[PDB]
């Protein structure tokens, strides 16, 4: 790889990156919920 | 007469055009045959500004004016006390600049340096020649051309700006004059880092172009270096006159309008044009 | 056909080059950065380190704090609209306050406030900045020549903003903040006071901008006409003056009538380029606190006919 | 607003300006007195010194203390050509070319002419030798554009006259300063970076024709150059492009 | 970058 | 699917980092600004008629 | 077909990644702010018009 | 045939580039034009047909 | 062929995930548009 | 939740303090600056006309 | 060679280039076709 | 690994301190909002 | 903050107090140049109305 | 940990002064915000 | 006539020859639509009445 980080370098980097990724996503959806029973949009 | 260095430099040859008839010196000056070309152009123009001068009915040097012939004269000749003078010094001027800039490229081959002065003064004389004779051709009159007086070539400057609004709204306007804000400022700056790295502090010993690039670099974090800033000296003055130019040569010509009115196109994106609210909204 | 020497035609690069220790705090100093082959073209392809002191930190807050009131000002004029703020960017404007405040401070953030708090902003963020260069020159045991250089821009700045509007006893003189806003600014203070044209500092002021671009194009061509005689080395050239001085000084000498030398080029340089501000300056205080006509004051004066 | 006049049309403004007039008059005589450090008394042409030396006088001596201990400089000082110049002149009264007697370019006159610089390499900031071969320029690499190792260099008159072998760096402003070119007899000659094409194929060299690559001057040391060397050799090659125009 | 300069993107990537 | 962390292979975690936290925080600025220019979602306003506040 | 992996070969990866995503998203933007532009579409407007917001 | 050719003389790279460049400004410029014209703005045209204006 | 230095196994493998990436791309798109044009059809 | 210490491994902790720093200032200043703009929270401006001080 | 690539990598990448404009080609005339049954704009 | 060379004890220090003081930061930020909100909802 | 003490590990003291410094200042003279400029606070203006002064 | 080469007893000797001085200052403005909010309150 | 390809380099004849074609003919395609007897898509949609 260009990095030059090994294959399990990437395993732990990918691993905690989708890991803090999950849960940004999910506190954006419990926020889109809020909003939607607030105020909806469709 | 001579510098201390300068005798092993006087070698024959370099010239253009000649060789020996006019391949000399006249005190410090060079005289070629573009020499002596400048020097009967400079003269007869000069003299035919003083008398002019005697023909207006002023000895101010400050009030002396030669107007070109007014616009219904076309692009045609004029008498000489109503627009002819203007003509004869127009072409006196031109072959002088020509003459000089040639006269350069003597002096260039004679000591085995670049052209790019020559060149320089070239764009300089282009940028003239775009308001003396471009422009004026395009729109079909010398009347357009500006004055030749001390403050009644700014009344002409002021006029051809106004007739088109707030001249400022001229991007190539813009982009020339930000070039030449641009240049003065790094004018400033190197002529001051050479003079500091040169002139240290008080009996230090004087500082290598390390100490410049480390200075510039401590200061904004880039330093564009020794050859580099002459590059940009060079090119910053050569763009600011080449947009100059090219800000008057699209103007009475391709543009007719208020300056300020061009930038509507950037308002009226079909996008966000009609979205109330800001500035023009 | 000939090489012209405008862009380089082979690029270089060694070890970064972490520049030179004399009294510098090397705790300060940055990382060196990248390498951009694309600047590499044109000068130095080498990027930092730079210098963060005290003044550099003041400095630099200082001056984001006024950057960012006046976005802030431009977004709250767009009504928080990306599009509006992007289709009138050139538009907004922070302008400071109206006549009928003069100078006090007691006017409506709306109206005047906001551009006094980014005017404070701007100006310890300038004057930082000016210790900051004088700092780093004395720092490398350099004279001072870029501290009084850009005293000269600061004191055509200062005017404008600061020393002008408090001799015209109002804030409302000084200059607004926007792209447009401060063109229409420069047109209607020409306006005001009668065609500035006329202002002999002006006229002054512009002669010595033609003055410096007419001088940079003469000393970069001709730097550039002798750097096969290593001529853009210029501070060896004042230590032991080369075939490339002597050229350049023969150049000048036999079309011109006079030359000048390696060091004192840059004494013309620098004395050309400070002219502009410090004239400018001058002019900038005498409309309006002396001349208000500067049309009648020239008929007054010759300059144009009665 | 002030606007009182002390007399006839005399304001501010007026004062301004008549003052800014004498300051002008003050720092140009300034600027052209701090512009005659070097190449003054004037000179006859040969080399009395003149009647004429020009309506402003010599500055005050100022001395620059040189960064290695290389010495000190006080300029304006005594001036002499410390060189045999091989230069006659073609008329008795002045303001005359003088013409070269023998090979101009191997004398080292007009536009070939250099100059006695000090016999000593230019030293960076930290007294180590400024421009020196890429071989010991430790990390040093070609970044972009064409690398010209081995590439044919073609003089003016259109023939191989050697190939590259070596790139001579300036190690703090980390650009190319010389070619080094092995020619047809096995020795090495410097070309300055300025006076080279580097094209896809070659290295063109305008100035020089194929036979006159021997006549460029060697350096004694092969790592290094001083001043007074590549002084000698850009005169050398710049002076080609008026003495090599008889072959191209 | 002159020889390929004869809009700009072409030469730019 | 489950074989995506090579992409970590191909460019600096630093930049790649850097680079998503800028443009990430701009989108939020972005969307929120949205919001509030379009007067049916501007919360403020909204609150502001909700409560009788002007 | 089966053959296009070598395109990886001859375009640098990474900049062909940065670019991409560059366009992809300028492209999405262009057209959520063309579906914002019409009214038929705007959805903010749409659903204001539908819940009686203004 | 022998197109293969065009190859041997121009930089694949920035051919592919340049390329894109166009297509992409083509492809831009019809949809946008083809927008101009009310009779093929398919939003539009599709609000006439459903009676969404 | 060159250019970066790359090789046939590892250009392949790159395009191979890419191509993966581009389907799952496309998968959340098109879901996207058959939600939009059910909520409300430009047909 | 805990196994994010690693960002500190690979990124320098004194210039990511300092972006925070900058970021949230910034952050916190643009927040404040549209409530004062907006009429229904311009605390000034409410405590004025609730106290009847204009 | 007068840029270095052979005539199999020159074949070989005219290929994959012709492959690839015919595969957008039959797209765009699958669209154009579509459009057609849609409204015939002649 | 170790970009900014240091040991993931001393990041385990590092990041526990940080996110102390990001905690104690998000609870004063609680409790202005309360306190806001209940002053003015913005709801 | 008895675990706080650790920042000085990683910025120089000197950088810390004149960051300090500085941002004290400037919000110092911003928060009061707000004050000075809203008619309800301007200190000087109110006692200026309150004691018949011009 | 280590970047600017200090000790912990020094960090300690330091950081204890510094909340010091961080106190001092709160507790004036503290003050400060009191005799404000009594002489015109702004809630 | 031959001798084209030998004093004009190839790339620079082939891109502005290959540019002027494209303006050119774009601007042909402009000048068509903007007059009202050749723009195809009025002509389509006053046939269709879908005008
Ligand atoms: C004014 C405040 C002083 C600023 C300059 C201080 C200084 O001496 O700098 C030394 C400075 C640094 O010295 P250093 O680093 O300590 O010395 C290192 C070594 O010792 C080596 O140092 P060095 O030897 O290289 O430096 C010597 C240099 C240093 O000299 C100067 O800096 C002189 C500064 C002149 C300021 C002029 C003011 C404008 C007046 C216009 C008229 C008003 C109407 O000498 C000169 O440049 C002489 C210039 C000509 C002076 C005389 C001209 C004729 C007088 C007319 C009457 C006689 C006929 O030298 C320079 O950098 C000179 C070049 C830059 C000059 C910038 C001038 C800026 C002016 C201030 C900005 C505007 C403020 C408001 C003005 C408007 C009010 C109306
Ligand atoms: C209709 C308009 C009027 C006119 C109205 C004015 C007014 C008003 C002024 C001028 C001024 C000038 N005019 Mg005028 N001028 C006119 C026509 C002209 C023409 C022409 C050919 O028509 C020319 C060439 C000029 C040229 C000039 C200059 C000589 C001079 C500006 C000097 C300068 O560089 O300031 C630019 C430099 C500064 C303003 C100082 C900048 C220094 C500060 C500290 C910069 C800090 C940067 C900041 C913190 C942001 C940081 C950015 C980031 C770090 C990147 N004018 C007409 C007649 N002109 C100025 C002047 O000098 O008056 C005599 C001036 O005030
Ligand atoms: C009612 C009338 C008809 C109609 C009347 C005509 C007429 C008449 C003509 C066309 C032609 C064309 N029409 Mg039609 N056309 C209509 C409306 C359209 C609409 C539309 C939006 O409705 C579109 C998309 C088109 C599309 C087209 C083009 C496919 C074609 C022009 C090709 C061209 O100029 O290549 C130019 C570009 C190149 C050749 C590539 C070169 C440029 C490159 C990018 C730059 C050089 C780089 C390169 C590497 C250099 C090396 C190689 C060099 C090439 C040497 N028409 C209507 C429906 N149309 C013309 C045609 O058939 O030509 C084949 C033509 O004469
Ligand atoms: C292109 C970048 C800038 C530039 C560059 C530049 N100028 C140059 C050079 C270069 C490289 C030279 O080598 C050359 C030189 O020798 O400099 C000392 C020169 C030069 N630029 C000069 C001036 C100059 N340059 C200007 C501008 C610029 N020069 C550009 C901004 C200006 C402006 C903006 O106003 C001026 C006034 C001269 C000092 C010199 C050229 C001298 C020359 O041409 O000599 C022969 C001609 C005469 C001796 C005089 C002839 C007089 C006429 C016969 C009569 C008068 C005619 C004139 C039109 C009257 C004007 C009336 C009113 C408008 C005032
Ligand atoms: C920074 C400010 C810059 C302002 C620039 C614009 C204003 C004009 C500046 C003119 C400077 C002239 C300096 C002296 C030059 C001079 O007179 O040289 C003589 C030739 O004169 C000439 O050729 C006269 C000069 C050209 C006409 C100027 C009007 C030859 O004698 P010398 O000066 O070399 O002698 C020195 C003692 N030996
Ligand atoms: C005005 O005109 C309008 C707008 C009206 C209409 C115009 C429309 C136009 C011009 C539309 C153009 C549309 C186009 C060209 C769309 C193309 C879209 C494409 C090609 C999208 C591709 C997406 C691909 C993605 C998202 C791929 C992602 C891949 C990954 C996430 C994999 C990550 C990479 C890794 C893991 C590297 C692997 C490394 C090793 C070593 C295996
Ligand atoms: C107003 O009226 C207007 C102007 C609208 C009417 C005028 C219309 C005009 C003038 C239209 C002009 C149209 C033109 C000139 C169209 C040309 C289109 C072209 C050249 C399309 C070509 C597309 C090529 C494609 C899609 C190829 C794709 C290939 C791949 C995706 C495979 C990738 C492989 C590569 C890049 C290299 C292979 C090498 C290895 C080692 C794999
Ligand atoms: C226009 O749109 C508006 C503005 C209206 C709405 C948009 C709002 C948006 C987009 C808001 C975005 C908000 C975000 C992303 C906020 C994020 C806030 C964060 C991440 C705050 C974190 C703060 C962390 C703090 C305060 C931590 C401080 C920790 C310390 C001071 C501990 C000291 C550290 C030490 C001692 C390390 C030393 C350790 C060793 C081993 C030496
Ligand atoms: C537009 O928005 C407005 C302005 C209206 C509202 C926005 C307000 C905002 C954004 C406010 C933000 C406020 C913040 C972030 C305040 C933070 C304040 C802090 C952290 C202050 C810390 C102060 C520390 C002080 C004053 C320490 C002073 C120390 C001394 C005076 C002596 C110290 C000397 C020592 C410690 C010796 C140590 C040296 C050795 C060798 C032991
Ligand atoms: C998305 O965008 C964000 C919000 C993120 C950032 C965008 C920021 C933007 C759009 C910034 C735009 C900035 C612009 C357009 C700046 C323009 C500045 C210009 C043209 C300034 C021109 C002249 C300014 C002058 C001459 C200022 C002179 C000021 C002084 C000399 C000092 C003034 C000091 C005074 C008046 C006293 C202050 C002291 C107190 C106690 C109030
Ligand atoms: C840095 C310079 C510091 C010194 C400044 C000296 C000037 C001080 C402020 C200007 C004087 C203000 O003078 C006051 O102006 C107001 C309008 O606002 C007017 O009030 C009537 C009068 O003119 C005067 O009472
Ligand atoms: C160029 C630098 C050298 C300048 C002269 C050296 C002395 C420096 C100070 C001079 C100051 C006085 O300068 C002198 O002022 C008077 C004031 O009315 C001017 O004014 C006089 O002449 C003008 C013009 O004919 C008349 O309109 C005016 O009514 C008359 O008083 C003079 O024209 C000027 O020469
Ligand atoms: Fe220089």
């Amino acid at each position: 790889g260009y990095t030059g980080l090994t294959d399990e370098q990437a395993q732990e980097l990918h691993s905690v990156y989708m890991s803090g990724l999950w849960l940004f996503s999910a506190v954006a959806i419990v926020a889109h919920l809020a909003v939607y029973i607030w105020r909806p949009w469709f | 007469a001579l510098l201390s260095f300068e005798r092993k430099y006087r070698v024959p040859g370099g010239t253009l055009v000649g060789g020996n008839l006019f391949d000399f010196w006249v005190g410090p000056f060079y005289v070629g045959f573009f020499g002596v070309a400048t020097f009967f152009f400079a003269a007869l123009g000069i003299i035919l500004i003083a008398w002019s001068a005697v023909l207006q009915g002023t000895w101010n040097p400050q009030l002396i004016s030669v107007y070109p012939p007014a616009l219904e004269y076309g692009l045609g000749g004029a008498p000489l006390a109503k627009g002819g003078l203007w003509q004869i010094i127009t072409i006196c001027a031109t072959g002088a600049f020509v003459s000089w800039a040639l006269r350069e490229v003597e002096i260039c081959r004679k000591l085995g340096i670049g052209y790019h002065i020559p060149f320089a003064f070239a764009f300089a004389i282009l940028a003239y020649l775009t308001l003396v004779l471009f422009r004026p051709v395009m729109m079909g009159a010398w009347g357009y051309a500006f004055p030749y007086g001390i403050w009644t070539h700014l009344d002409w400057v002021s006029n051809t700006g106004y007739t088109y609004g707030n001249f400022h709204y001229n991007p190539a306007h813009m982009i020339a004059i930000t070039f030449f804000f641009t240049n003065a400022l790094a004018l400033a700056l190197h002529g001051a880092l050479v003079l500091s790295a040169a002139n240290p502090e008080k009996g230090k010993e004087m500082r290598t172009p390390d100490h410049e690039d480390t200075f510039f670099r401590d200061l904004v974090g880039y330093s564009i270096g020794t050859l580099g800033i002459h590059r940009l000296g060079l090119l910053l003055s050569l763009s600011a006159v080449f947009f100059s130019a090219l800000c008057m040569i699209i103007t009475g010509t391709i543009w007719f309008d208020q300056w300020v009115d061009w930038w509507q196109w950037w308002v009226k994106l079909p996008w966000w044009a009609n979205i109330p609210g800001g500035i023009n909204g | 056909a000939e090489y012209q020497n405008i862009f380089t035609q082979v690029q270089v690069r060694g070890p970064a080059d972490l520049g030179m220790t004399e009294d510098v705090n090397l705790a300060n100093r940055s990382g060196v950065g990248p390498f951009s082959t694309l600047l590499g073209w044109f000068g130095n392809a080498q990027l930092g380190p730079i210098y963060l002191g005290s003044l550099g930190v003041l400095s630099l807050f200082s001056g984001l704090m006024w950057f960012f009131t006046i976005g802030i000002w431009f977004w709250y004029q767009a009504g928080w609209n990306p599009a509006v703020f992007l289709r009138d960017l050139f538009f907004f404007s922070l302008e400071p306050p109206a006549p009928e405040y003069g100078l006090s401070f007691a006017a409506p953030l709306k109206e005047g406030g906001l551009w006094l708090i980014a005017s404070f902003f701007m100006f310890v963020a300038v004057w930082s900045w000016w210790g900051r260069t004088y700092l780093r020159a004395q720092a490398l045991g350099m004279g001072k020549h870029t501290a009084w250089a850009f005293l000269s821009a600061i004191w055509l700045w200062m005017v404008l903003g600061f020393i002008r509007p408090i001799l015209m006893g109002s804030w409302s003189e000084a200059v607004p903040y926007g792209i447009f806003s401060h063109l229409d600014w420069t047109n209607n203070f020409s306006l005001v006071h009668g065609n500035l044209f006329y202002n002999p500092f002006h006229g002054l002021s512009i002669a010595f901008l033609y003055g410096s671009a007419l001088l940079f194009a003469m000393h970069g061509a001709t730097i550039l006409a002798v750097s096969r005689f290593g001529g853009e080395r210029e501070l060896e050239q004042i230590a032991d003056r080369g075939t490339a001085a002597e050229r350049a000084a023969l150049f000048w000498r036999w079309t011109m009538g006079f030359n000048a030398t390696m060091e004192g080029i840059h004494r013309w340089a620098i004395w050309m380029a400070v002219l502009v501000t410090l004239t400018g300056g001058i002019g900038i205080l005498l409309s309006g606190t002396v001349v208000d006509n500067w049309y009648v004051w020239g008929q007054n004066h010759g300059m144009a006919p009665l | 607003m002030v606007g009182v006049t002390a007399f006839g049309n005399f304001d501010l403004a007026s004062l301004a300006i008549y003052s800014f007039w004498i300051f002008l008059a003050g720092l140009i005589y300034y600027l052209q007195t701090e512009n005659m450090r070097e190449g003054y008394p004037l000179e006859n042409e040969d080399g009395t010194p003149a009647a004429n030396q020009g309506p402003f006088p010599l500055p005050k001596p100022k001395t620059f203390i040189l960064p290695h201990g290389r010495g000190t400089l006080t300029v304006p000082g005594p001036e002499s050509e410390d060189r045999p110049i091989a230069l006659a002149r073609t008329a008795v009264s002045e303001g005359f070319p003088h013409a070269p007697t023998g090979d101009p370019m191997k004398d080292g006159v007009g536009p070939a002419s250099w100059v006695a610089r000090r016999d000593l390499p230019e030293l960076d900031g930290h007294g180590h030798n400024k421009i020196k071969p890429m071989k010991a320029a430790a990390g040093f690499y070609v970044s972009a554009g064409k690398n010209p190792i081995g590439l044919p260099v073609r003089g003016c008159d259109l023939e191989i006259a050697g190939k590259v072998v070596d790139i001579w760096v300036d190690i703090p402003e980390q650009m190319a300063r010389f070619l080094e070119v092995e020619l047809k007899d096995g020795s090495t000659r410097l070309l300055p970076m300025q006076m080279v094409k580097v094209q896809s194929n070659r290295v063109h060299v305008n100035a020089l024709s194929s036979d006159l690559f021997a006549g460029i001057p060697t350096i004694k040391s092969p790592t290094e150059v001083t001043l007074l060397e590549e002084d000698k050799i850009c005169g050398y090659v710049a002076g080609g492009l008026m003495y090599a125009a008889p072959k191209r | 970058f002159a020889f390929r300069l004869m809009a700009a993107f072409f030469a730019a990537t | 699917m489950s074989k995506f962390y090579k992409i970590w292979m191909i460019f600096d975690p630093r930049r790649v980092f850097v680079a998503q936290g800028v443009f990430l925080f701009l989108l939020a600025v972005m969307i929120h600004l949205i919001l509030l220019s379009t007067p049916s979602y501007n919360w403020l306003e909204i609150s502001a008629a909700k409560y009788n506040r002007v």
